[PDB]
């Protein structure tokens, strides 16, 4: 009860108006601060115990940031637009050794979001669903998080069908990009742990904290 | 643990 | 057009009436043969070019088998029931060094399928959706696979709502177990590549072929 | 490549 897509859209609009890997990691550290502000604007998130808020954000930050820059890049040709105002071209990612994962982002996320014209409200809800991940280990009350997630997709479905009555399978199409987002997010973490291990690639404090155990 | 995240969420 | 859940249910009913890791790998090799027969019974799969059939099965076999033994284990207390008629208890998995991933299967899949009483038709459709993975690399015509996937979830949604009118969020709840299935499937593959590398754990020919490149 | 899978799908 009470999870209006209007509040979710507002959260979205409130937070967003040489080694490409280094530039991407810097943009990620910058956006981690903005991610906290976004979450705080998602209905009921701030009312959950502090430890569960931490758990949810540590569990979903990478997928949450990937979803955001991917949607921001729908207008971009063959690349992504970073929050720092910088653009990373597919050729540049390839020349830095991260071409495979970069292409997965363009192919499975950006292109698909562009193909269906995913809007900001839909993106917001999908992110709110990722945020409210009931499977997150350590949760003091997973049922509570599960209930919030259900309220989000219930509101998302109503939004769809009311806004896109001509596309009965839109709601399902949106949810079905989540497994790709999960797989891509996991691969990105692997790369990040490697960069950290190797020593090259400066990693800022907030991004570094997210890579800390557990 | 997780100094930054806790601080940012509390404020 | 033409993707009746009745045919999907039939495919499901047609294929199914000491180291626990070794026993699990043996059950997986055995079920890989049965998986091909199942796929052949899924509408339109056999009509796709042979190379795409291979691509789809190599891309989804682990998630497809995990979904099946998980649902078969809904009746089991704290463990899973293998197709070989053998049971693997949570304590046994733990004592073999695979407790973490085993618990994820019980917690994120088995328990959740049990909580919502997922039925065979629903399981069948979820597997048919996994099977028709448009993101599979190398696909000669991904749009065609994408269209088949959409026909499946369109039929699944109609089944739900008609069978469970009292649970408007059931369809979404079913699709939202796919990201966990994807994550668990990926972790299982990592373990398998490790077992193969280590040398211990006998791995049969079909399972071994699935671990072959790409 | 992938001998077994191809054979099983063809039959
Ligand atoms: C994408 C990318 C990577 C990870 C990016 C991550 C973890 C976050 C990016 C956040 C951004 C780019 C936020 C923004 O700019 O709004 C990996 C490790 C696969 C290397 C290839 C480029
Ligand atoms: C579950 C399991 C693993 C992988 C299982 C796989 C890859 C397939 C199982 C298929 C079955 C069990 C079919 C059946 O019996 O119907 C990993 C590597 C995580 C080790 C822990 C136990």
């Amino acid at each position: 009860e009470d999870m209006p897509v209007e509040r979710i859209l507002e959260a979205e609009l409130a937070v967003e108006p040489n080694d490409p890997v280094t530039n991407i990691c810097q943009a990620a550290d910058k956006q981690l601060f903005t991610l906290v502000e976004w979450a705080k604007r998602i209905p009921h998130f701030s009312e959950l115990p502090l430890d569960d808020q931490v758990i949810l954000l540590r569990a979903g930050w990478n997928e949450l940031l990937i979803a955001s820059f991917s949607h921001r890049s729908i207008a971009v040709k063959d690349g992504i637009l970073l929050a720092t105002g910088l653009h990373v071209h597919r050729n540049s990612a390839h020349s830095a050794g991260v071409g495979a994962i970069f292409d997965r982002v363009l192919t499975e996320l950006v292109s698909k979001m562009r193909d269906m014209q995913m809007d900001k409200t839909e993106l917001g809800c999908l992110r709110a669903i990722v945020l409210f991940n009931p499977d997150s280990k350590g949760l003091s009350n997973p049922a509570e998080v599960e209930a919030l997630r259900e309220k989000v997709y219930a509101s998302l479905e109503a939004y769809c069908k009311h806004k896109y009555p001509e596309q009965p399978g839109r709601f399902a199409k949106l949810l079905l990009r989540l497994p790709a987002l999960r797989s891509i997010g996991l691969k990105c973490l692997e790369h990040l742990f490697f960069f950290k291990l190797i020593g090259d690639t400066p990693i800022d404090t907030f991004l570094m904290e997210m890579l800390e155990a557990p | 643990k997780h100094k930054i995240l806790h601080r940012l969420l509390q404020d």
